[PDB]
């Protein structure tokens, strides 16, 4: 978010529209990695093996 | 008419060798040990989306 308002606030617009579509692919793709993700050694029970 | 014979003691016959063999157990198959392939596909998306 300080990468896109750092731009916004220098003036580039470049992000109006659907140029937008990229910081928020993003922003879920790392949403995905950070709350379900996958477990360590602690929970054997992946899917794959139960 | 026939020809004398007189029987001696009987030749020492070749000895048999009996024989106690334990087979080898066979191998184990590894257990299905699984990647979480699809959170390094996202990884490579994310980084390259930036």
């Amino acid at each position: 978010g300080g990468m896109v308002a750092m731009v916004f606030a220098s003036g580039s617009h470049v992000f109006g529209g659907i140029g937008s579509i990229f910081p928020l692919f993003m922003m879920v793709g790392i949403m995905m990695m950070m709350f379900r993700g996958m477990g360590g050694g602690q929970q054997q029970m992946s899917r794959p093996k139960l | 008419m026939k020809r004398g014979f007189a029987r001696p003691t009987p030749e020492k016959p070749p000895v048999i060798k009996p024989e106690n063999i334990v087979l080898s157990t066979p191998l184990s198959i590894p257990p299905p040990e699984g990647k979480p392939w699809w959170l390094i596909v996202v990884g490579v998306v994310v980084v390259g989306l930036l």
